[PDB]
């Protein structure tokens, strides 16, 4: 696996932007250089409704929109 | 290309790997199959330890969540410095005379592989069942205790999914059964997830606490001070509800509600610079200060056996 051995992570297409996208063997799906991700599931997080008491990863919450919240699941 | 202890293995080497350290190890490891996951994939259990009458035993298990790679790669360096250190280290040597360590390197495996290849952030097991087309449920909201009450999601598309029923995954089962099996030997339960650096005990699934409470904080604060030792990192600790999230259906506090009095979580580097993708060049240093930790912890229970 090219991709990881080379520190990076594979996912599928749509939650990998263009311009992060990276020419590495290894996946099925694409090679993703992860570092470069932005946003709550960028960083492994879960979008949670304000109400629901969790681990937030407050930086990312913003991104989350209207009534929502960035959760990280340990 | 190979195995090696400062990286992270894709399954196929981990699985290679348990063979390879029994083979070379006959004395001091031997390894089982204790089940088998949604996708058919055989899940490993290493027994380390010396042969002995009657011997109590800590289980351990890494891997329940896939994209927290540091935990497999924990349990990996684990057993390798059980083996190197034993006859050398009087501590160890003791450790492995009196008692046995399961160590299970990786529970989802199926979900493991899939952030090897596909996506790297999944959490859940791979498992599909009637009713959602939506895949996987949470190894760790799945055990009977208080299964599915707070801090559970009923929607089957959620990361905290909690099954449509306690053990509906191969895998959740496949470990209840070998430790109900096992209990009357099994005197401590330890689970290694990441990350936010942490040392959690009963109760998640209510703010309850054990009858054992106290002994329990200041073990963990004992501990997580013997892991800062070596290289500076600080760990927080407490019962889970209240220290990380409620979080029901955990098997932390289901082993601690089937008579096992020592029963913790850690929650590995870092605070979340890095996160789930912890630095291959942070895992030696991870794993020795963790090493401490659960050395530390095993001979406390081999001095307050029951
Ligand atoms: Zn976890």
């Amino acid at each position: 696996n090219e991709c990881v051995s080379k520190g990076f992570g594979c996912l599928p297409q749509s939650d990998c932007p263009q311009e992060a996208r990276l020419s590495y063997g290894g996946c099925s799906t694409v090679c993703c250089d992860l570092s470069k991700l932005t946003g709550c599931k960028g960083k492994g997080g879960e979008c949670n409704p304000l109400d629901r008491q969790c681990k937030e990863l407050q930086a990312e919450s913003a991104s989350c929109g209207k009534g929502q919240k960035c959760c990280v699941w340990l | 290309t190979g195995h090696s202890y400062e990286k992270y293995n894709n399954w196929e080497t981990i699985e290679a790997w348990t063979q390879q350290v029994a083979t070379e190890n006959p004395a001091l490891i031997s390894r089982s199959v204790i089940g088998t996951t949604f996708e058919g994939r055989a899940i490993y259990l290493l027994k380390v330890g010396k042969a002995g009458q009657n011997k109590p035993a800590i289980f351990m298990d890494c891997g329940f969540h896939a994209r927290e790679w540091i935990s497999p790669a924990f349990c990996q360096w684990f057993v390798r410095e059980a083996v190197r250190t034993y006859g050398r280290e009087i501590q160890v040597t003791e450790l492995l005379n009196k008692l046995d360590f399961y160590v299970l390197p990786v529970l989802n495996i199926d979900g493991y592989i899939y952030t090897w290849t596909k996506s790297r952030f999944w959490r859940k097991t791979r498992s599909t069942h009637t009713g959602s087309s939506c895949i996987g449920t949470d190894p760790n909201r799945n055990f009977d205790a208080g299964w599915c009450e707070i801090g559970a999601s009923r929607n089957p598309c959620d990361e905290t999914y909690c099954g449509p029923a306690a053990e509906s995954e191969k895998e959740t089962k496949a470990l209840a059964d070998f430790i109900r099996n096992k209990l009357s030997s099994i005197k401590a339960y330890l689970t290694i997830h990441s990350y936010s650096q942490m040392m959690i005990y009963p109760y998640s699934y209510a703010y309850k606490l054990g009858e054992n409470n106290a002994e329990l904080n200041a073990l963990a604060k004992a501990t997580v001070k013997e892991l800062a030792s070596l290289h500076g990192t600080k760990y927080t600790y407490g019962p889970g509800a209240t220290t990380i999230y409620p979080a029901a259906g955990g098997s932390d506090d289901w082993a601690y509600d089937q008579g096992i009095r020592y029963s913790f979580t850690f929650e590995l580097r870092d605070t979340g610079r890095y996160g789930f993708l912890l630095p291959e060049s942070q895992i030696r240093a991870t794993c020795e200060e963790t090493f401490l930790a659960i050395k530390y912890v095993a001979s406390y229970v081999l001095e307050h056996l029951y």
